């Protein structure tokens, strides 16, 4: 017994406030959210097949106030359907509020609200880039361990009406068949190389022909023709991904066959970028809703 | 009504519009450099693991 309507209500209570106001849920509620969502993730496919209409969002990185701005703009659940591309924790000041609201909505609307796994939904990054420290400051290490187990079960990619492929990072040199994604067993950690690594780590690069070295020191870059071949082969129209801050919140690649979405404006007080969210209507017409940078 | 299952994609051209230089080329280069510097997570994977290792060994 875990009161979802209460949790959502308390998390949403800070809606008008000055950015940075904390919501303090009880320890047992947070791990209630983890345990129930984990169940739902495991019960749904690892490669989601989704119908339009829906809103797609990129990285959020603990920017809770900005997540609330996104829902204000796109409509709070269930007014709209949502697919998030990952990277909910780290970098920002309020990872816990962000993940809890998202996990709460997943539990309440399990077939209209969706979360993919980003590279920060992984202990090897989490320990170091804010989340663990958040957990240990406001609760304890044990809670971080619980989140790790939940994250290990997140789905990895989505296809929207057979036309739009969505994952956090991008393509893999090892991605030949969609069945290869379907075969990944959960729970699972992110390996240092291979398909699951690439899907969460790779980047598009204008200046690369085929597959190249990635400056991150993990995975690869891929060029425009690679994107073209993939869409052609699998009969798709668009690749939708996140993973890199861009100045205007979204950015096209390869004559509009790939788009990068990034939803956190003023990214971690180090950039002055816009954030964007993508709207996909029933006919698969796509439009962009921008959160402009602070003035 | 759910959207989990298990036509052509277009762009709203009016939405896209509604959303080169030696100054702008410089501004782009600065951003690309900032971004490259920021994305250093790959450098600390091993340390993160060693930290997870020894905190497990505390039990």
């Amino acid at each position: 017994k875990l009161n979802i309507d209460s949790i959502i209500q308390r998390l949403l209570e800070v809606r008008g406030s000055k950015p940075g106001k904390n919501v303090q849920l009880q320890e047992n509620e947070i791990r209630g959210l983890c345990l129930k969502s984990r169940e739902i993730f495991l019960s749904q496919p690892i490669l989601l097949e989704l119908e339009a209409p829906l809103k797609i969002c990129g990285d959020i990185h603990g920017q809770y106030y900005d997540l609330l701005r996104l829902f204000e703009y796109g409509g709070f659940p269930p007014e709209s359907n949502y697919l998030f591309l990952g990277d909910y924790v780290d970098r920002g000041k309020q990872s816990l509020e962000t993940i809890c609201l998202l996990l709460a909505y997943k539990i309440k609307y399990p077939e209209n609200f969706f979360l993919l796994r980003g590279n920060h939904e992984c202990a090897s990054i989490n320990r170091i880039y804010g989340f663990y420290d958040e957990c240990k400051r406001r609760y304890n290490i044990k809670l971080w361990k619980t989140f790790t187990d939940c994250f290990n079960c997140l789905p990895i990619a989505a296809i929207v009406d057979e036309k739009i492929f969505c994952c956090h990072g991008g393509l893999s040199p090892d991605l030949q068949s969609m069945e290869q994604i379907r075969r990944i067993m959960r729970p699972t950690d992110v390996p240092d190389q291979g398909l699951l690594c690439d899907l969460l780590w790779s980047d598009p690069d204008k200046d690369v022909l085929g597959w190249g070295e990635n400056d991150r020191g993990v995975s690869f870059t891929f060029g425009a023709e690679v994107v073209a071949k993939f869409l052609h082969k699998h009969d798709l129209d668009l690749i939708c991904r996140a993973h890199q801050v861009v100045e205007d919140g979204y950015e096209f690649f390869a004559k509009r066959q790939l788009v990068t979405l990034f939803s956190a404006p003023n990214y971690c007080g180090e950039f002055d970028n816009a954030g964007a969210m993508m709207s996909v209507d029933e006919t698969l017409m796509c439009s962009f809703q921008i959160l402009k940078p602070a003035e | 009504k759910g959207i989990l299952k298990n036509k052509s994609q277009k762009w709203d051209e009016m939405n896209i519009l509604a959303t080169l230089s030696p100054e702008e080329r410089e501004k782009k280069r600065q951003f690309e450099m900032k971004r490259k510097l920021h994305y250093n997570e790959g450098l600390n994977i091993k340390l993160a693991r060693q930290l997870i290792s020894k905190d497990l060994h505390d039990d």
